[PDB]
RNA sequence: UAAGGGCAGACGGUGGAUGCCUAGGCUCUCGGAGGCGAAGAAGGACGUGAUAAGCUGCGAAAAGCUGCGGGAAUCGGCACAUACGAAUUGAUCCGCAGAUAUCCGAAUGGGGCAACCCGUCAGGCCCCUGACACAUGAAUUCAUGAGCGAACGCGGGGAACUGAAACAUCUCAUUACCCGUAGGAGAAGAAAACAAAAGUGAUUCCCUCAGUAGUGGCGAGCGAACGGGGAU
RNA sequence: ACUGGAAAGUAUGGCCGAAGAGCAUGAAAGCUGCGUAUCCGACAUAUCGAGCACCUGAGUAGCGCGGGACACGAUCCUGUGUGAAUUGGCGGGGCCCAUCCCGUAAGGCUAAAUACUCCCGAGAGACCGAUAGUGAACCAGUACCGUGAGGGAAAGGUGAAAAGAACCUCGAAAGAGGAGUGCAAUAGACCCUGAACCCGUCUGCCUACAAGCGGUAGGAGCGCCAGGUGUGACUGCGUGCCUUUUGCAUAAUGAACCUACGAGUUACUGUUUGUGGCAAGGUUAAUUGUUAAGACAAGGAGCCGAAGCGAAAGCGAGUCUUAAAAGGGCGCCAGUCACGAGCAGUAGACGCGAAACCAAGUGAU
RNA sequence: UGAGGGUAGGGGUGAAAGGCUAAUCAAACUUGGAGAUAGCUCGUACUCCCCGAAAUGCAUUUAGGUGCAGCCUGUUGGAU
RNA sequence: AUUGACCGAUGGAGUGAGGGCAUGGGUGCUAAGGUCCAUGUCCGAGAGGAGAAGAAUCCGGACCACCGGCUAAGGUCCCG
RNA sequence: AUAGUAUAUCGGUAGGGGAGCAUUCCAGCGACGUAGAAGGGAAAAGGGCGACUUUUUCUGGAGUUUCUGGAAAAGC
């Protein structure tokens, strides 16, 4: 039969132009003051999956 | 001549085969390893798994939300409108955009400014940019929203 | 295994009988037990594009074309079914002793009976034709009046 | 379509049964038994190849050791005065000479003694 | 030298592989049909031959009886042998319609350990034996039903192993299975409907929409509709 | 005409064909037989106007409490307790209110396009061919096992034709030797062919002072038929194989032997790649038409490519972040459809193997 | 002690041993779900050619399993 | 200088029970064919030669054939 | 393997890659067979190498097969 996307991997990721994956930043939560703002600055930001685990992320998405 | 036929070279190939024999290369163990998980029948991966570390997509938040109300506009750069009209046209439009087989019969068209549009020429979009209109209108040319 | 009509019942009790271990009688290794990856009922056919199968019609006309393997004779029907009237043209055409197709326009039933009895004959429409019928026929008798039916067609 | 080589399964087993004839027993004629024989004798053949070239040479010197010390003259001696003198017979000319022709094995020793 | 033994060959024994073959299977396509039964079924018991264990056919009219149509020299089943017969005044054989059709079995006169025992009532023969009728339940004496049997339909009930790499929500699954009850199909079906200022108008089924919108110890998983293209 | 036991074979020379499908006949038949193409047939039986406010479905719609079904842990159903209005009414458009739009519940009936095969008729197969294919080619749900529910085999072939071996010899007769039939009896009833393991007899060479996985590399003599073949005095070297292991002659696992059987397959959805078609485009799905299942022609719905950034409104070769900018992030500065192949997931998914769990029955001989 | 009845599977029966319930009992037998599951053991068949490891780190209801890295190999592009 | 030994992209893996020896150490008893690390090496996955016979000590990396030659470690009275 | 004959290289478990043989059946062009097919016994010869192939003779008494392409119930 057709292959199912996760359920879970697809409100946490997006793809861009050239092909890479979107994803937020964790520690973001609840335990904020004791932190820096330089950190929490960098924690907002969004980022790209790594090379080692994009394979595991695009299996998760059936390969998109 | 369907006593001679030929396929192109290095089309068709062989098929894999495992379990016959030392000399293949590919018995015994079947090239499955030794032991383990891995090597049982009916083994599968368990694709979200990561052995009992919580997975990656369960350490990350979830964002965002969708709009049920959201608007997308096919983009129709500058330099096709030029292109399209020299080979066939000094009025362009919608139905004649599809039927050049630029877009769609039911997709919305919005003019954007990736070229230069010199010939001077009538433009009926459903949207325009702010830099595209402008370079119509400089050219000698009409804008026409609708 | 799940197919065979053998009771699922095991056989014998897993330890202490002194043999090796059994389950149930319709274990493939068990004789007259289960075929393991036998034939399953299939479907093989597979899609061409319609441009690629178009070319291969015009290939296999060319081969014919530059093999010199190509009569164009003049219409004719029959009054009657006669097989003998049939072996008369493929004599006449010197084409008889191998296999000849005939590509004709329209239906032509008397036509149909007078040829269907000889061996090495082959009649066809001159719109259903196919790859695969015009290769396998040494000689291609075209009737005049199906060059412009296929001019029109395969052009 | 079922596809089952019977005759060229068993043609295998026949053609190696030829070459296992003349074994003791079992090992003749009883497939799995003769098939291990007929296999680890092919293993001694390879090793028995290389030897051959070792018991030969050994034999050969031998052979020149007895010539030689007829004539008063040990192997090591003998050997070192014909490298010394630049003579590139072979140790299977010589011994063939030592053996069947003890008239031209004597010119030689008498070239170099 | 050989009591004996080893190896090779020749010729045999045993055993039933292999090659070749088919009388039986397997998967389907097209068309039809989709029941039988109280006027006694499905399935059985006992019988039935010149000869007769077993199958087959048949039912005390018992390898069979009577017509009509076909057909033309053999025939009395498998199936021999022996024996006696039938048939060109048309046997056997085939198609159609009739006759006969023991006992049990829904079993239905009452009982019963199926293939058995025991009655009432009206008739006719002579301690017996023929040939009728006699259950129950739902309608109005009459009419009806019951039981059996492939799958497909619709109803009433309804698991667990398993997956979640443990497990309780969840999953397996409105499955397996049990029960009731139709038809050649059944169910659905003619808007107190969808849609979104633009429109389509009953139901059913196929291709898409789409692994999408959603749902979810937001885990494992589950998963539409609108709209468009078709069949009808 | 030849070969042959026997022509249908082969070589000549004819003929039919709306019939050159097939099966049978002493080998392989268009012209030997039954048939085939085509045409013709049933006594039976079976089937095929204005106004007006009168009406328009009640323990119903709706509601509380507890459950169920809907993709779903507003809409639909209801066990329990209640409970409207009437065309200016009532219901729905995903809490709810307003407006607007759509529709008329609490009555009913309806063909087609869909699902299936105990069965009848006609066909087919890059399906099996007797340890296969149904458990069952024969006798089969039989024999046999079980109190019962229930479980459940093995087993095909003489020959063209029984012509199935009159008669003799040895034997008490079982068995054979002959004779005869036959192309063949080493086709003789367990009968086509007739392998291996295993078992005999004969012939050749070796063997009773010799000690280890049994071979391998040398090497006389002898025996057969011109240098081939059988044997092997004597010599050198050599602790089987599989699996599992850091490591096995291992006293770790495993097998009596032979013949036969026996374990990565298929479907669908992706992804990479080899080869092709078309190319800023590529491609059809269901289905439809013609012809006779295939073949050819239609079918553009949809899908991918063609613009990105942003959670989003939205801007756009830019966009987001900023009060704005600079900086910074992401972008800008040949695809698509197939064929073959590798791999992945869902299906039992390379094979055999539990202790167990659940449902419906059978058993107190 | 004979004959005939009755109690049926989380049930029966038990002067109680977890005894007995058709040579079976800390939950009978038969058929079905069903090819349950088995991170375990055993097994996996034709040929020749080229290359050729690991038994470490991190994490883990993890420790004889697995994910990622490290180390092998095919194709492709760069020099290093 | 170096037969090319390194890296990126992308298809396919296996391994994640190691072991001996030398050197530097901890632990143990300055025990263990013990145990835990580090650096090399070999066995694993490696035949041939010497050591009488020994996985990893000494020499040495097997494309095939040869009744040719030179050497390594180690040897040259006989078995040899 | 590189360069176009020269240089280098060729021990291998897990494992990756390349190139082939046999088996059953199908399409096409064609062959063989009672003047002896398949199968079974014996012998001889071939192959860069091998999986395997060819020939002769005995048995046997009716089917068998080359090459090119195609598909698997495709090897103990
Ligand atoms: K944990
Ligand atoms: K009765
Ligand atoms: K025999
Ligand atoms: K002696
Ligand atoms: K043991
Ligand atoms: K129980
Ligand atoms: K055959
Ligand atoms: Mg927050
Ligand atoms: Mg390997
Ligand atoms: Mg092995
Ligand atoms: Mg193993
Ligand atoms: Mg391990
Ligand atoms: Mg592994
Ligand atoms: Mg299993
Ligand atoms: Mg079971
Ligand atoms: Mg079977
Ligand atoms: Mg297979
Ligand atoms: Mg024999
Ligand atoms: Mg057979
Ligand atoms: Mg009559
Ligand atoms: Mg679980
Ligand atoms: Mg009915
Ligand atoms: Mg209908
Ligand atoms: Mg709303
Ligand atoms: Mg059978
Ligand atoms: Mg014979
Ligand atoms: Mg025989
Ligand atoms: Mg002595
Ligand atoms: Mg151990
Ligand atoms: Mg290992
Ligand atoms: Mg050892
Ligand atoms: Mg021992
Ligand atoms: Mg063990
Ligand atoms: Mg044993
Ligand atoms: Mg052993
Ligand atoms: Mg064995
Ligand atoms: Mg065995
Ligand atoms: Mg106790
Ligand atoms: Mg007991
Ligand atoms: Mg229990
Ligand atoms: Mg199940
Ligand atoms: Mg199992
Ligand atoms: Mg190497
Ligand atoms: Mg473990
Ligand atoms: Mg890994
Ligand atoms: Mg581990
Ligand atoms: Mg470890
Ligand atoms: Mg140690
Ligand atoms: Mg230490
Ligand atoms: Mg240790
Ligand atoms: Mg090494
Ligand atoms: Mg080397
Ligand atoms: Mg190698
Ligand atoms: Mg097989
Ligand atoms: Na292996
Ligand atoms: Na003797
Ligand atoms: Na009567
Ligand atoms: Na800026
Ligand atoms: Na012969
Ligand atoms: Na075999």
């Amino acid at each position: 039969p057709k292959l199912k996307t996760n359920s879970g991997a697809k409100k946490r990721f997006a793809l861009t132009g050239t092909g890479k994956i979107k994803r937020k930043h964790a520690f973001k939560s609840h335990i904020l003051t004791k932190k820096t703002k330089k950190q929490k600055r960098n924690l907002t930001y969004f980022s790209t999956v790594h090379k080692v685990d994009e394979n595991a992320v695009k299996q998760l998405l059936c390969l998109r | 001549n369907l006593s001679s036929l030929k396929p192109a070279e290095g089309a068709v190939k062989s098929r894999k085969r495992i379990g016959r024999g030392p000399g293949s290369g590919l018995g015994g163990t079947s090239t499955r390893g030794h032991k383990g998980a891995k090597s049982r029948s009916g083994y599968s991966k368990k694709i979200g798994f990561e052995g009992g570390q919580m997975p990656i997509q369960r350490r990350l938040p979830k964002f965002g939300f969708k709009n049920i109300n959201r608007v997308e506009y096919k983009p129709i750069n500058l330099s096709v409108l030029q292109t399209l009209s020299e080979a066939n046209l000094t009025k362009i439009s919608v139905e004649d955009l599809i039927a050049a087989g630029l877009v769609s019969r039911n997709s919305l068209v919005k003019i954007l400014a990736n070229g230069t549009v010199t010939t001077a020429l009538t433009v009926e979009a459903h949207a325009f940019s702010k830099t595209a209109e402008e370079a119509i209108v400089r050219a000698g040319g009409s804008v026409v929203k609708l | 295994r799940s197919e065979l009509s053998g009771s699922t019942r095991k056989l014998i009790r897993q330890k202490g009988s002194g043999g090796a271990r059994r389950g149930d009688i319709n274990s493939p290794l068990l004789s007259g037990g289960a075929r393991v990856f036998g034939p399953r009922p299939r479907n093989y056919s597979f899609k061409l594009n319609k441009k690629l199968k178009a070319l291969a019609r015009r290939s296999a006309l060319s081969y014919k074309a530059k093999n010199n393997e190509i009569i164009v004779v003049e219409d004719f029907n029959f009054d009657a079914p006669k097989t003998k009237a049939f072996k008369a043209i493929s004599a006449a055409l010197k084409v008889g002793e191998k296999k000849v197709l005939y590509v004709l326009p329209e239906v032509n039933k008397n036509v149909y009976l007078s040829a269907r009895n000889l061996p090495n004959t082959n009649l066809i429409l001159a719109n259903l034709i196919n790859t695969y019928t015009v290769l396998a026929s040494k000689n291609l008798v075209l009737t005049e009046r199906s060059v412009a039916v296929v001019n029109e067609l395969f052009k | 379509p079922r596809s089952v080589n019977h005759v060229a399964s068993r043609a295998k087993r026949k053609r190696i049964l030829k070459l296992t004839r003349g074994y003791f027993g079992a090992r003749k004629n009883v497939w799995t038994v003769a098939k291990n024989t007929w296999e680890k004798g092919l293993t001694y053949a390879y090793r028995d190849r290389k030897s051959k070239k070792r018991n030969f040479r050994a034999l050969w010197i031998q052979r020149i050791n007895a010539a030689a010390r007829l004539e008063g003259m040990s192997y090591s001696r003998l050997m070192g005065a014909l490298h010394a003198n630049g003579i590139e017979i072979n140790r299977k000319v010589l011994a063939d000479l030592a053996m069947n022709h003890p008239e031209a094995f004597r010119a030689i020793v008498a070239k170099v003694k």
